[PDB]
DNA sequence: CTGCTTATCGGTAG
DNA sequence: CTACCGATAAGCAGACGATCCTCTCGAT
RNA sequence: AUCGAGAGGAUG
């Protein structure tokens, strides 16, 4: 995210979430969190598509 | 092409942050491609700031 | 490698061996004009590549604001003032290595320890 | 400012990774064939070799660059001259001889129409149109050589939104087109009569 | 627990702290590249793990 | 006045951001590990680089219109924060006045 | 493993080192042609000694194109290889109708180089050229040359 | 004192100038 | 993302 | 020294893409 | 009544 400099491959930079969810995320934080969760939601989507087109 | 767009850049920007040249307009400088691209297409998504 | 073009119609040339005296020399399928040869090397592939990893380095770039800037030293010119990155050859396989750019001497210098540089 | 002609072009590359000898050619919009860049330039109006490398790579030195577009220029000897390198551009169909000035005709337009039609769609340009598809080629190469990424296609800045503005454009200029023609279907039946 | 606390994150500071080592090794080509893997990789991998670990 | 300039995705690729006005550029103490802090409030990367260009105004202005209506969205597992924007859109209300 | 042995770790490296594919490519740094005429005498000065052995005449041409191949001090500690076991396969691929030298694996820069060869005496038309089929086979060499173990075999781990 | 600059809260009034400003369907409106 | 479609490599009779 | 009549590659695009429910809206 | 389009609900 262009709040970093360029090549930074340390924690922070990449999408590692220090805090907890009870102290509370920071703003990169939690763009990053919410990067993943989307992924959970596509699958849930359609790739159930298939699982379902194998039973049948 | 240009050549030296130490200042033609600066005085772009400086165009821009009074009003002169259009605030809704890009304006991409490239130090480590050696480019500026600028743009004024309809439908490009910005914000502030 | 280098090789060269042709005046007169300007177009590429192709190597020829000189059957009689043993020697190299170049030519264009256009006119006639042929020229004799410089460094023996005709073809070179390189599989493995050190070149395209320094690109873009120019005497503009002490202002880029996307490029960190670290606590180094010039080999030359002792001022800590300096930007770097990675190899900006964007292959698979590339080194993890920083490149120093100077700005009080536009000296470049690298972080590797061992392996030789000749820039 | 101009409907919308979407016109589509493409430099291709052939032969992955190691293969033996890697042509460049690309698509060419109203014609059948991918075509030789080189033969591209020449019917542009760049010639010699050699300076058909001077709209693609910028620095004489680096070599790997130039070493790469060898076949391309050993595949396009067999035309050299202006005249004819609208010939190769000719064959879509078949002329059956009758259209042998006619089919230059057609692809010293084509080039002026359908290849790049930004830029500019006007005559008298040629050097702005090498220099970029000697800029589509710098690129192409650039990434070949592995020395920048491919490039993102979900990167947003790169994309647009059609809002409603554009949108009711899309549309307006169709249907006021459609009324224009409406008209003119009227009058031809007008004297006709008077009329009025 | 406050005293539990503290040395939460007191293992988070050195399990990114280690992190910044391996960086500070494969910077300066240290980093010796497991057979089968790229150098890249190693490192990508390096890291993952020692995030993951830090977080259990 | 030359205060806000309207910064678009690509010309986004030049910039450095900063992220808290206040914080993002004071001067050094440091904090980082130094006597003492808060120990209940969160864990901030920090500033490191110091040669940006522009700030980001407030950090909330990334949600969208019923993801603003959440509370704490960031004390939140993203999916419940993106679930509820769902719902918001179905819940019942002043849907206008007239 | 075979039963015959179990936890002989040396024992699996034999295996692994005998079973991964190994593409002359994988080993080379820069494939280079040049116009070498004088077989005794080398044009070019790293090798001063190559060149300076080869011991002929025990026993007992020619050919005009040269061809070289740096190979990395590097890729040679991985996989293991003597110089020269690489030398014998390129030879062995191709016959009697190409020379082939190499340095030693203890001096500092690792080299072959290799001359077209020999196609006399009864003969039928068409003598031009050379050039053409001297890159298909720096070609053939790079993509079609094994030097040990299966294909279809990448990368193989010495999981316990 | 005029010079000084902004802080924490003062981030907000700079927010409610701008919807006071384009309002909420802006790009729908423009 | 299979089974059928369509063009080259070459080991034997002619 | 040539067609010969065979097999294999280099691919022709291919019919497919979860379940059941609730609303609203425009056109034959 | 019919065909075609969209929004949502459960597996999420
Ligand atoms: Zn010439
Ligand atoms: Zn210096």
């Amino acid at each position: 995210l262009p709040h970093f400099s360029k090549d930074d491959y340390s924690p922070e930079s990449k999408g590692f979430v220090e805090n907890s969810y009870l102290r509370g995320l920071t703003p990169q934080e939690f763009f990053f969190h919410a990067m993943g969760g989307r992924e959970g939601l596509i699958d849930t989507a359609v790739k159930t598509a298939e699982t379902g087109y194998i039973q049948r | 092409v240009h050549r030296n767009p130490a200042r033609l850049m600066e005085t772009l920007r400086t165009l821009r942050r009074k009003g002169d040249i259009n605030p809704e307009v890009s304006m991409i400088r490239d130090i480590r491609e050696k480019e500026l691209k600028i743009f004024t297409d309809a439908g490009r998504v910005y914000r502030p700031l | 490698t280098t090789f060269r073009f042709c005046r007169d119609c300007n177009n590429m040339l192709y190597p020829r061996e000189d059957k009689e005296n043993n020697r190299l020399l170049f030519e264009c399928r256009t006119c006639s004009y042929v020229e004799e040869a410089g460094s023996p090397l005709v073809y070179r592939h390189e599989l493995i590549t050190n070149i395209g990893e320094t690109a873009g380095v120019v005497q503009d770039i002490g202002s880029d604001p996307t490029l960190p800037r670290s606590d180094r030293e010039c080999p030359k010119c002792h001022s800590r003032e300096n930007v770097f990155f990675q190899s900006q050859q964007r292959r698979k396989d590339t080194s993890m290595v920083l490149f120093f750019v100077c700005l009080s001497c536009s000296h470049i210098f690298t972080s590797d320890q061992k392996n030789k540089r000749t820039q | 400012k101009g409907s919308r002609f979407i016109s589509t072009l493409q430099v291709k590359l052939y032969g992955r990774e190691g293969s033996s000898a890697r042509t460049i050619k690309a698509t060419l919009p109203y014609i059948k064939q991918d075509i030789p860049i080189v033969i591209i330039f020449r019917a542009l109006g760049i010639i010699p070799d050699g300076e058909i490398l001077e709209h693609i790579c910028y620095d004489v030195n680096d070599w790997q660059m130039l070493e790469m577009l060898k076949p391309c220029v050993e595949d396009g000897f067999v035309i050299q001259d202006r005249e004819t390198a609208l010939d190769f551009i000719g064959r879509r169909g078949t002329a059956l001889g009758i259209k042998k000035e006619k089919r230059i005709q057609y692809a010293k337009d084509i080039l002026q129409k359908e290849f790049l039609p930004h830029i500019t769609q006007l005559e008298g340009f040629e050097s702005r149109k090498a220099f970029f598809l000697g800029y589509m080629i710098n690129r192409l190469l650039l990434c070949a050589l592995d020395r920048k990424d491919q490039d993102d296609r979900d990167h947003f800045g790169k994309k647009r939104l059609d809002l409603a503005g554009p949108l009711l454009a899309q549309l307006f200029k169709t249907l006021f087109k459609k009324l224009t023609k409406d008209i003119f279907r009227y009058m031809q039946r007008t004297v006709e009569e008077a009329h009025d | 627990d406050g005293p539990t606390m503290r040395e939460i994150t007191e293992t988070i500071a050195e399990a990114k702290k280690k992190v910044l080592d391996v960086t500070k090794e494969a910077q300066a080509n240290l980093l010796t590249a497991k057979h089968g893997m790229t150098l890249r990789e190693s490192f990508e991998d390096n890291v993952v793990r020692f995030l993951n670990e830090a977080r259990d | 006045e030359g205060l806000v300039e309207y910064i678009d995705a690509e010309e986004e690729e030049s910039i450095l951001i900063a992220m808290q006005p206040e914080d993002l550029e004071p001067a050094e103490a440091n904090e980082e590990n130094d006597l003492d802090v808060d120990p209940a409030k969160r864990i901030r990367v920090s500033h490191h680089a110091t040669t940006f260009t522009h700030c980001e105004i407030h950090p909330s202005m990334i949600l969208g219109v019923a993801a603003s209506i959440i509370p704490f969205p960031d004390h939140n597992q993203s999916p419940r924060n993106t679930y509820q924007s769902a719902m918001g859109k179905q819940a019942m209300g002043v849907f206008l006045t007239n | 493993l075979e039963p015959g042995h179990a936890a002989d770790q040396e024992q699996a490296k034999l295996i692994r080192s005998a079973i991964e594919h190994t593409t002359l490519k994988s080993v080379t740094i820069a494939s280079e042609i040049y116009y070498d005429p004088d077989p005794r005498s080398t044009v070019i000065p790293e090798d001063e000694e190559i060149i300076q052995l080869h011991f002929s005449l025990l026993d007992e041409q020619q050919s005009p194109w040269l061809l070289r191949l740096e190979l990395d001090r590097a890729a040679m500690n991985d996989k293991d290889l003597t110089m020269g076991q690489v030398g014998e396969r390129i030879k062995q691929t191709f016959k009697n109708d190409l020379f082939v030298i190499w340095s030693e694996d203890n001096d500092e820069k690792l080299i072959i180089r290799c001359r077209v060869v020999r196609p006399k005496s009864l003969d039928a038309e068409t003598e031009a050229e050379e050039d053409h089929m001297l890159k298909k086979i720096e070609n053939t060499m790079l993509e079609n040359i094994t030097l040990r173990g299966v294909e279809n075999i990448e990368r193989v781990v010495m999981m316990k | 004192d005029e010079s000084a600059p902004i802080t924490a809260e003062d981030s907000w009034a700079v927010i409610s100038a701008f919807f006071r400003e384009k309002g909420l369907v802006s790009q729908q409106l423009d």
